[PDB]
């Protein structure tokens, strides 16, 4: 709703609306393992880009703010 | 080569060996060629088919046979290396003999001047100029 002046043109709007779902993206994440959330981000990698895209390990991790059709499975 | 001695020192020398072999009569000093020496064992390991590599020095040479090696390399070798040692001693030509596994262990790289390894695809290990 804010009705404050916030966006120009179409970069800035569909970064402003990604922005606008991080609020439900933290949650997800928050209570998702780990592992899930992992594997079914690696098997989209593998469909996307090809299977000999190296598979990522990331055992320790930053989950670089994975997609919510992945992330939503997992939770 | 490598002795700069007189007769009269020869002659000294000659009688304190003498001197400490109580069962020999005299000793007979003969001056040998180190190049003959070299020559002989290079020319025994190609005649063996050995692969291997020469290094000299101010004052040896050392061959260097490393590598995966056949039974029958390994065992033509050390016929060999026993045959010429009993002639002419370890003091002056030297041999070196290793098994290796791969170089590198069974993975890729790039061996120029800014060589590098691949771990994995995606990961590089820069260690050294191979």
């Amino acid at each position: 709703e804010d009705e404050d002046v916030t966006f120009n043109d179409i970069s800035s709007l569909s970064k402003h609306v990604d922005e606008g779902l991080d609020g439900y993206r933290d949650y997800l994440i928050k209570y998702s393992d780990r592992e899930l959330v992992q594997f079914f981000e690696n098997a989209q990698l593998k469909r996307q880009y090809g299977e000999e895209t190296e598979t990522v390990k990331r055992d320790k991790d930053e989950i670089e703010k994975p997609s919510i059709f992945a992330l939503l499975p997992a939770y | 080569q490598r002795n700069t001695m007189s007769k009269k020192e020869l002659e000294v020398l000659s009688q304190k060996l003498r001197a400490l072999m109580p069962y020999a009569d005299s000793v007979n000093i003969t001056l040998m060629d180190d190049v003959t020496a070299a020559g002989q064992a290079e020319a025994g390991l190609k005649q063996q088919a050995l692969p291997y590599s020469r290094r000299n020095h101010k004052g040896g040479v050392t061959f260097v046979i490393q590598g995966a090696l056949d039974d029958v390399e390994i065992l033509r070798a050390r016929q060999f290396v026993d045959s010429y040692y009993r002639t002419w001693g370890g003091r002056y030509v030297q041999f070196a003999i290793e098994l290796k596994d791969d170089w590198l262990k069974g993975r890729s790289f790039q061996y120029g001047a800014e060589g590098y390894i691949k771990m994995s695809p995606g990961h590089w290990y820069f260690p050294s100029p191979l």
